[PDB]
């Protein structure tokens, strides 16, 4: 099952070790540091997080067929009631904050129109393109001297 | 070798004047293609654009008075020695 | 379903999402 | 053709003094005496003329030159013969060098001196527009030989001088010494320096 | 400074960059929420990148920057007193 | 012969006093000589340390070319060269026959004195008749080049001080170093091992002038290991 799903697990530990610097330096407060460096540091580790969160969306097919677990052998007696919420994943606040995306979904919405109001939808995303290669078309238009001794050092060539 | 890095100053001044003017032409089509229920797309990033980058064209006013600088702005002061010749000729006579 | 331990994981994107931009603040 | 030079490798100094009573006829002043050295610089360095030569000359004060496979220039240790205008650069060190003492000391690592033969206390005697001054050299080898000079006024004379020399010196009634007419390049613009040739070249060196 | 032109001329790249990947904001379920505000940081991020490379270029322009007389009192006084006592 | 010396620096502005303070407190003005010392390593390649020098003082039409240097003067080059530093490229190389030309050599607790002894000379021609080949066919080929001006002002017991100023040309172009200010220079060379009694008032001469000249700018002697000829 999945002879390759185990090298998208060693690039979720790519990614995941993108967490193990930054929460490093978390604790590395609350004395202050490199705010251009850090924040690039973690911005860029933040990222590819994504970007595995992308090349999991090509295997997609597994994540919905869902491969889903068959696997947990072990019989961690009960203890792992807690690798149970743990192996369980589901849905934290940050569900209480999926509907906030569900308010933000806000109206709309079904029930609201079948069809020819999402027909409305697609022919309403498909025109925000058109102004895009409007806008690329537009876009093209504009597009104290050393101390003597390194001198005689310089009189010895020394840069 | 002022003029080579002020030259470099306004030849990446004027850099600035495609940078913050391009943000013009950006906000201009917008309301073109307007007037659709959703037209108020580029509503909360043209006027996110044009807020945003027109802040970039204060930058731009601050750059000509930097080379309004040059048109804005030996060697002792030995005149002050001629006080020390000067303290002299009164110490000679004092 | 090895995507709904992955949506959990999408929930250890917020809590540094808003704490990243609680940063911004 | 105010310049040459001869060497001979059979004489003694017993020999050396002899000439005058013929040439006595010819002899109008005997002007200041000179003296000299000559030393070969042997480049410790591997492989690769390879031989460098080294000699020196006061009449009236000292200069040093060297010549290595048809590549040569001029030296000194003076400051007469060295424009002022030299030290008006200040470029001038006005601490001058032996440059045996230069040579063999600071460089004693490759080049150290390989030979070393001279003759001291030369004088001069006046050959009508070609000077004549003499003087003898001593080996390490016991006596080594005898040496002497010419300097010609006019150019174009110059095939009757060296066409005199030979005839007060077939009156030798003695045994062949032989010399080198040669000028290095092409040039040969100086009359000091074209009897050096006849120098380093009849002394087959 | 050549290099203020290599690195602030690749600012110049960055607000080539910059207005680039912004605008570009573009128009999976986990992941299609994920890059939504993953522009609203990062091609505002970026943008207070070019606009820290505003700051950065708009104030490091600016590093472009680099008597006793009791007058003629105590001057003509010892004016003469010096001649006219020099003199007399 | 075994001299000695040292050096220090003051601001372009407050070298207009200094000058004629050097015209003042030595009894003669600075007065310019064109100095340009050249380098040359022995044969890079040789295998089986002092590398190898040279000099010269040249046409005032050949330093500067521009209109003979807009007009006459002596002192006039003082306000006039910074990062203008190039009067000429250098030609490359330059130097057949060689013209005058000279060097020296010098090698290593109040001061310091490097053993120096000299020499000069006047032309070359032949197989590798030139500068560049009767220099490298000597043995010793070219590691670099250097060159200066200088304003000098006469002094007591044969002493002289040159303010200068100096430039290096070479295959990416020349450039001047003598940028942030003035220079200057004084030196006696001794009698090769001359008196050190002699030695200890050659000091106290310039301890005057040391702790004299102490303040307009500090009097000190630079590093040792900067000194060797050694590359």
């Amino acid at each position: 099952p999945g002879q390759a799903l185990d090298a998208v697990r060693m690039r979720l530990a790519q990614l995941t070790h993108s967490l193990r610097r930054i929460r490093d330096e978390m604790s590395k407060a609350e004395l202050p540091q490199w705010y251009t460096l850090q924040s690039q540091l973690n911005v860029t580790l933040s990222q590819l997080v994504s970007v595995t969160s992308t090349l999991q969306h090509f295997q997609e097919t597994l994540d919905s067929t869902v491969v889903y677990p068959l696997p947990k052998f072990p019989t961690t007696s009960h203890e792992s009631l807690v690798t149970t919420l743990l192996r369980k994943k589901n849905i934290p606040e940050v569900d209480e904050w999926m509907k906030y995306v569900r308010e933000t979904s806000g109206v709309t919405t079904a029930l609201l129109k079948d069809e020819e109001i999402e027909k409305l939808l697609q022919q309403d995303r498909e025109i925000t393109n058109w102004a895009r290669t409007t806008f690329r078309n537009e876009y093209g238009k504009h597009d104290p001297f050393n101390v003597d001794d390194v001198l005689k050092f310089t009189f010895t060539g020394e840069k | 070798y002022i003029q080579e890095r002020l030259k470099s100053l306004n030849d990446i001044e004027t850099q600035l004047c495609s940078m913050l003017q391009e943000a013009s032409q950006v906000t201009f089509i917008f309301g073109e293609l307007k007037r659709g229920n959703e037209s108020v797309k580029p509503q909360f990033e043209n006027h996110v654009k044009q807020f945003y980058e027109r802040l970039d064209k204060s930058t731009t006013q601050l750059r000509k008075e930097i080379q309004l600088l040059d048109e804005n702005v030996q060697d002792t002061e030995k005149m002050e020695e001629q006080l020390d010749l000067l303290s002299a000729i009164l110490d000679p006579s004092k | 379903i090895f995507k709904i331990v992955q949506s959990r994981l999408m929930s250890t994107s917020y809590h540094l999402n808003s704490t990243l931009e609680s940063l911004y603040d | 053709g105010k310049s040459a030079v001869i060497f001979v490798e059979r004489a003694t100094p017993a020999t050396l003094t002899e000439l005058k009573d013929a040439l006595s006829n010819s002899i109008l002043s005997v002007r200041d005496p000179w003296s000299i050295d000559f030393r070969t610089y042997r480049c410790s360095i591997k492989n690769l003329s390879k031989l460098m030569y080294s000699i020196t000359f006061h009449h009236h004060g000292r200069q040093t030159v060297l010549i290595k496979d048809n590549s040569a220039m001029v030296t000194t240790a003076a400051a007469a013969d060295i424009p002022p205008a030299l030290v008006f650069n200040g470029s001038s060190t006005g601490v001058p060098e032996s440059i045996d003492t230069i040579l063999s000391s600071k460089l004693s690592n490759i080049w150290m001196q390989r030979q070393l033969i001279k003759g001291d206390a030369g004088e001069t005697l006046i050959l009508d527009g070609l000077t004549v001054r003499l003087v003898n050299l001593f080996s390490s080898t016991g006596f080594k030989g005898l040496l002497i000079e010419l300097q010609a006024d006019e150019a174009g004379e110059f095939e009757t001088k060296i066409a005199g020399i030979e005839g007060h010196l077939a009156e030798i009634r003695a045994k062949e010494y032989k010399t080198s007419s040669d000028s290095l390049g092409p040039d040969t613009s100086n009359e000091i320096c074209d009897l050096a040739y006849q120098y380093v070249r009849a002394l087959e060196l | 400074q050549a290099l203020y032109e290599k690195l602030e001329q690749t600012r110049t790249i960055l607000s080539v960059k910059l207005a680039e990947l912004i605008n570009m904001t573009t128009i999976s379920e986990l992941a299609v929420a994920t890059t939504s505000v993953m522009m609203v940081n990062n091609q505002t991020m970026q943008l207070i990148k070019n606009v820290q490379d505003l700051l950065i270029l708009t104030r490091s322009i600016k590093e472009k920057w680099l008597f006793d007389e009791k007058q003629i009192e105590e001057l003509l006084d010892n004016c003469i007193e010096t001649f006219v006592a020099e003199k007399t | 012969v075994q001299q000695l010396s040292l050096f220090g620096s003051i601001g372009d502005d407050g070298y207009d006093l200094l000058i004629s303070t050097l015209t003042t407190i030595s009894g003669n003005p600075p007065l310019l000589y064109n100095s340009l010392c050249t380098v040359w390593k022995p044969n890079p390649s040789y295998d089986v340390p002092n590398r190898i020098k040279l000099s010269k003082e040249v046409p005032f039409s050949y330093l500067i070319d521009e209109t003979m240097m807009d007009k006459p003067l002596n002192f006039r080059i003082l306000k006039s060269f910074t990062n203008d530093k190039i009067p000429l490229n250098y030609a490359m190389t330059r130097n057949e026959s060689c013209s005058p030309w000279s060097l020296q050599i010098s090698d290593i607790r109040s001061v310091s004195m490097q053993t120096i002894a000299e020499t000069i000379i006047l032309s070359s021609a032949g197989k590798n008749s030139s500068v560049s080949s009767l220099m490298n066919g000597l043995g010793y080929v070219f590691e670099f080049q250097y060159l200066t001006i200088g304003v000098k002002f006469f002094m007591k017991h044969g002493l002289i001080l040159e303010l200068q100023k100096i430039w290096q040309i070479e295959e990416a172009g020349n450039s001047q170093i003598t940028s942030g200010g003035f220079l200057l220079k004084a030196y006696i060379n001794v009698s090769r091992g001359t008196d050190i009694d002699r030695i200890n008032y050659t000091e106290t001469a310039l301890m005057n002038l040391k702790k004299e000249l102490q303040g307009y700018i500090e009097l000190s002697v630079p590093d040792r290991q900067s000194m060797d000829s050694r590359v």
